[PDB]
């Protein structure tokens, strides 16, 4: 039933699993011939490819978090702390 | 027994103390008896504990129990997964057993396993109650081709349209 | 039949724990909402010895020419001397560990004072010592109020839930109780200055550290 | 192909009975002829013969998921599956008025009443009233016996009842007397069971009720499923129409009675086959037992 | 012989009700809850040894803290009876005393047993509820003992704002039987909700909740 | 051995990894696509795709439609539950009417 932009309080950091299905998602379109976002410094391998993306905070997705009664709230790649 | 107790000074010393050991219960009786110190009673009988004490006690006892026979081996494991485990056969006020109760159920769907060559049972039930399935099992999402809201599944992916 | 019980129960963003139905197994995982894979014993000081030696270890009476910081661990330990408003904030801090001390004689009856927690600090202090290669012969440039007031608000920063509400912060302040116990009981300031010897920079550090180590501790919603 | 139709995961399902209201209100043919015809196999339903046509919903025998068949009982027939079900909730309800036996006012129902498993609360509400013989009119209060409590009007007295094969039996008394259930019976008395009654049941006011256990409309599965199951529907039909054929003429009371016990042989049979003689159970039993 | 100890007993479950009724938010001197054994001989017994329950029973009013929270707890009438075994005669003159009286609740300590029959006389007297005890379940406080942890009752305006923050269904509560011993020992009304506070060698103290059945 | 029972299945479950379990456990049966009314779970929905024009009579359905890819096994399972007399209601809303 969604949460303003303000008022989440859900964590500020990226769960382990949004980690490994948001790279699973883009290594998946990188391998599909998908456009890229970053400076190939040589990676030829999507996942490879989508970590360095996501570094880079260049990955145009969002996480849909759900609560227990139905509500949720939506967090931007972008806005995620990635520290693991 | 020897018991670590704080001393005048500070520091903890051992008192040691004589303690009685019973084969046969009765704690409700025995817990009245004057002489004994009411509050420190126990009993390995979770179940009398919770009879008499409550079920908060009976799940204290019950993870002094559980936590007994794996410490026994001599083995370790981190308080909450038995606390978990005391948590579920407690929630519902009693003691609910974990060894398989229900002959149809625990927490599933009529989609999970169809279990018995009779699942029909388990569906003309479901329709006749009009059962709500939650859809949050692996077994049920895969009958459904979808992933389930588990783990890597607990929450949903999209576009983002702010991404200059 | 273990698995069978239990294996719809997960973590849920509100750092709850349910069932598939959406009952409350546990308002707040493990009641500490940490991850048992980063959870390791640890010593809670506090909790045994003598008295006497409660005090020789935790207690700075500015206004005592020999229950002070000498001036040799602090680079203000001469101009601190008799420091009225100071000793104010030693005091809460001291008031606080003797509470501490009382509390957690009664969570371990017993008196065993090591229990898995998470962020090991007496590492995170060992590194601190080698990394900044604090020599133990100079005094200090932390000041009390660096110290006291530091660890302080470390505390308002050790995360596990969110809430902006009443309940959702009690239950906060809960869940961080003992590993606050733990702590206070690290950084007191006689700690911090005879026996670690931090420097304002390592101190800074060890505090940033612990926040970071704590907060990588939270188990992650989405947990089977 | 391209539907606007927006793309979504299923994220719960509720299960329920299939009302004869709702079997018509979806269904596309009214099937009669038991032998394309407008009976069987096309008049709506989905098709063959590498046709679109199809309901203008067009398409072909593989983006075309099977439209639902419709088709009306002579008589009503009581559910294979739920037999011993209709069973326990005529032990619960007055077999003539339609009230629980046991109130609010007996102890000891008040205790079951409280359960919250729809399950669990079914089974001691039964075992509470399958004693009960009598329809009480007055009642004890919480007070004194002295002073006694009014409820349902209707002192009539219960039958105890048993399962023949399809059909069930019941012996009243106040030396006894045996007079089948039928279907007929069973069928009005449960609407005549109360929101509140068949809810402290395991009953769904909205998408279970107690009546739907009963079949009037039988659901014609579409050409993707059923071939054997249209063979067994085609003799469901001939029985139904045999039967409806002794009434319109008239007929003996024995006879309308072999005929409805004949419908119910198959309407039976077609589901599960597991009863006097020799299905969908059992296409699951490979769907079921295959998944 | 035994009357000697036998009045014990009687004491030591007098005052686990003191303690009880205090708990639950009544007026008590903490000063009569330790009411010495020999004071109570005297302040309660006949010349010949023997104790006379009637003579123990007692009203117990709630107090400004409690009120402040809590508003509708009317008082209470606790009685204990002479009469071993409690028949309909003399349950119906205690049924009656505290509805005449207008009293919110009533507790009876019954000594061997009640009739089923005056049991039955229980609920009769809306919203007033009765509730009994056998002292033998009152010679020793329940809630004093280790493993038992503190339960504290709700206000429906505290339940309110749990079952809001935390966004539940009652339903998705854990639950506490009405017959729970300890529920007992508060007098919980199904529905209400209680928070339990218990020490945890995990965090320091972790605070669950329950609600009546 | 070499399977993937049971046993192995908790384990993947307990790693969190749902799409490895969801890839793993489906079969063969053709990811079909129906249709289903938002107000009834049912594939009772006719489409006409070409036209725009979806429908679920009973229901007076036009708007409020959805579109699901599920195991043919589903559709067919699901099918013959309707043929059973019991209703199968398929839900895009976790939030019921409550
Ligand atoms: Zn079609
Ligand atoms: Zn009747
Ligand atoms: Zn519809």
């Amino acid at each position: 039933k969604a949460i303003p932009k303000d008022q989440r309080a859900t964590t500020p950091y990226m769960t382990k699993y949004e980690r490994a299905r948001i790279l699973g998602t883009r290594a998946l379109q990188i391998s599909m011939n998908a456009p890229v976002f970053v400076d190939l410094e040589g990676e030829t391998d999507p996942l490879r490819i989508a970590m360095k993306e996501l570094a880079e905070k260049k990955i145009p997705l969002v996480i849909r978090r759900y609560l227990p009664d139905g509500s949720f709230e939506d967090w931007s790649v972008e806005e995620l702390i990635v520290d693991l | 027994y020897d018991r670590k107790v704080p001393s005048p000074t500070g520091e903890y010393v051992k008192e040691p103390e004589w303690v009685l050991e019973t084969d046969g219960v009765n704690l409700s009786e025995v817990m009245t008896v004057p002489g004994i110190d009411p509050t420190r009673i126990y009993t390995n009988s979770f179940i009398d504990i919770m009879e008499v004490l409550g079920i908060e006690a009976g799940r204290a006892a019950l993870y002094k129990e559980v936590y007994n026979v794996i410490a026994s081996d001599g083995s370790y494991v981190n308080y909450r997964h038995m606390a978990l485990l005391v948590d579920v056969m407690t929630t519902q006020g009693g003691l609910t057993s974990v060894t398989r109760h229900g002959f149809n159920r625990s927490n599933t769907g009529a989609l999970m396993r169809c279990s018995f060559e009779e699942t029909v049972e388990i569906l003309f039930e479901a329709g006749a109650s009009a059962e709500l399935d939650d859809c949050r099992g692996v077994s049920e999402n895969v009958i459904l081709g979808q992933m389930a809201p588990i783990g890597t599944g607990a929450f949903d992916v999209m576009i983002d349209e702010e991404s200059l | 039949r273990l698995v069978k019980a239990l294996e719809d129960i997960m973590v849920h963003y509100d750092n709850t724990t349910r069932n598939s139905l959406g009952n409350v197994i546990q308002f707040i995982y493990g009641e500490d909402g940490m991850d048992a894979a980063h959870i390791e014993k640890q010593s809670l000081d506090t909790i045994g010895g003598s008295d006497a030696a409660f005090e020789k270890r935790y207690r700075v009476d500015l206004l005592n020419t020999d229950h002070t910081l000498d001036p040799s661990l602090l680079e203000s330990g001469s101009e601190i001397l008799g420091d009225l408003k100071l000793q104010v904030l030693l005091d809460e801090e001291y008031k606080q560990l003797v509470k501490d001390r009382k509390f957690l004689r009664e969570v371990f009856v017993d008196g065993e004072a090591n229990w898995p927690l998470p962020v090991n600090i007496r590492r995170i202090i060992q590194n601190a010592q080698q990394t900044f290669h604090i020599d133990h012969t100079k005094p200090s440039d932390l000041t009390i109020k660096d110290i006291v007031l530091g660890v302080k608000d470390l505390q308002e920063n050790l995360l596990v839930l969110r809430g902006k509400n009443e309940i959702i912060q009690n239950a906060q302040r809960d869940a961080v109780t003992l590993f606050c116990c733990l702590l206070r009981s690290r950084l007191a300031t006689r700690r911090v200055l005879q026996e670690y010897r931090l420097t304002k920079q390592a101190f800074d550090w060890v505090l940033s550290n612990i926040e970071a180590q704590f907060l990588r501790s939270v188990v992650h919603p989405g947990e089977m | 192909q391209y539907s606007s139709a927006p793309l979504r995961t299923v994220k719960e399902v509720q299960f329920g009975l299939f009302s004869p209201e709702e079997v018509r209100a979806i269904s596309v043919a009214k099937i009669r002829f038991p032998e394309k015809i407008g009976g069987l196999n096309d008049p709506r339903l989905g098709s063959i013969d590498r046709n679109l046509k199809c309901q203008t919903c067009q398409e072909g025998m593989n983006e075309c998921p099977g439209h639902f068949g419709h088709i009306d009982l002579a008589k009503p027939v009581f559910h294979v599956g739920f037999i011993a079900k209709i069973k326990k909730v005529c032990e619960c309800v007055c077999m003539h008025c339609g009230k629980l036996l046991l109130d609010e006012h007996n102890e000891l129902m008040r205790q079951a009443l409280a359960i919250k498993d729809s399950k669990k609360r079914f089974a001691a509400i039964w075992t509470l009233c399958k004693t009960k013989m009598v329809c009480e009119t007055d009642v004890p209060s919480e007070d004194d016996p002295t002073q006694l409590v009014s409820r349902g009007g209707c002192g009539n007295t219960q039958p105890t009842i048993r399962k023949d094969g399809l059909k069930l039996v019941g012996s009243w008394k106040k030396e006894p007397e045996l007079r089948v259930l039928s279907t007929e019976e069973i069928l009005n008395i449960f609407k005549h069971i109360s929101v509140k009654d068949f809810t402290s049941l395991g009953f769904n006011e909205v998408f279970s009720r107690p009546e739907w256990m009963i079949l009037t409309c039988l659901p014609v599965p579409p050409p993707p499923v059923r071939d054997d199951l249209t063979f067994k529907l085609a003799d469901i039909l001939k029985a139904n129409i045999s039967l409806e054929t002794l009434e319109h003429n008239g007929a003996p009371h024995h006879a309308i009675e072999e005929a409805e016990s004949l419908l119910q042989f198959h309407v039976a049979t077609y589901m599960d086959n597991d009863i006097a003689g020799q299905s969908i159970r059992a296409r699951l039993k490979g769907k079921e037992g295959r998944i | 012989q035994e009357n000697e100890r036998n009045i014990s007993r009687l004491w030591r479950a007098f005052r686990t009700v003191k303690e009880m009724v205090k708990d639950r938010g009544y007026f008590i001197t903490q000063e009569e809850v330790e009411l010495p054994l020999e004071d109570f001989k005297a302040k309660y017994c006949d010349s010949m040894g023997r104790p006379q329950r009637k003579m123990m029973s007692f009203q117990a009013n709630p107090t400004e803290e409690s009120i402040s929270k809590f508003p509708d707890m009317g008082s209470l009438w606790v009685e204990f009876c002479d009469e071993p075994s409690v028949g309909v005669k003399t349950m119906k003159t205690f049924v009656i005393h505290i509805q005449e009286k207008n009293f919110q609740t009533g507790i009876f300590v019954y000594q061997n047993n009640i009739t089923p029959s005056a049991m039955k006389l229980v609920p009769s007297i809306p919203p007033a509820t009765i509730e009994t005890f056998n002292e033998a379940a009152l010679v020793v406080n329940i809630t004093h003992h280790e493993l038992v942890p503190k339960h504290i009752r709700l206000s429906s305006d505290e339940k309110r704002e749990l079952l809001k923050r935390y966004r539940l269904k009652e339903s998705q509560l854990p639950r506490i039987q009405r017959a729970d011993p300890v529920a007992l020992y508060l007098g919980l009304k199904r529905g209400e909700v209680v928070k339990i506070i218990r020490k945890s060698e995990t965090s320091g103290r972790y605070a669950s909740y329950r609600i009546c059945m | 051995g070499l399977r993937f029972g049971e046993m192995e299945r908790d384990c993947m479950i307990a790693h969190g990894a749902a799409s490895f379990l969801k890839e793993r456990l489906m079969e063969a049966s053709d990811a079909f696509r129906v249709h289903i009314c938002g107000i009834c779970g049912l594939m009772t929905v006719i489409a006409k795709l070409n036209h725009n024009q979806f429908e679920c009579k009973g229901c007076d359905n036009k708007i409020d439609i959805y579109q699901i890819h599920i195991p043919y096994a589903a559709k067919l399972l699901f099918q013959e539950l309707m043929a059973m007399n019991i209703t199968p209601r398929l839900y895009t809303d976790r939030s019921r009417d409550f």
